[PDB]
């Protein structure tokens, strides 16, 4: 995984401690980036999970 | 006392449409009338108010 700002990632656990950005995806030789497996896959599904963590009454 | 009527195909207008001397103020509601914020709205009820789905959505 590579982040915005031209850094590879080498342990896929600096997830847990933040958010990060990524950079976009383009397919040229010199500088190409592709979709990740899970990659917007969890839309619905983080819509759903953060409407739970936000609500209070629980 | 308080009633509060859902009422598709409104027909219950005319049972409590009393002459006006009888002081009985009935707030009629309809399409018009109805004040209702779209920015007091969910997750859910927000995606399928501005959303489609039909194609595979990109």
């Amino acid at each position: 995984p590579k982040l915005s700002n031209g850094e590879l990632v080498e342990n896929r656990q600096i997830y847990f401690n933040e958010k990060l950005e990524f950079t976009s995806s383009n397919t040229s030789k010199a500088t190409k980036a592709s979709n990740g497996p899970f990659n917007g896959e969890f839309n619905r599904f983080l819509s759903r999970f953060e409407t739970k963590l936000t609500d209070k009454r629980l | 006392s308080h009633i509060i009527i859902f009422d598709i195909h409104s027909e219950y207008k005319s049972a409590f449409e009393i002459d006006k001397n009888e002081d009985f103020n009935l707030n009629y509601l309809d399409v018009e009338k109805l004040k209702l914020p779209y920015w007091l709205m969910n997750s859910e009820e927000l995606e399928t108010l501005f959303i489609e789905s039909n194609e595979q959505n990109s």
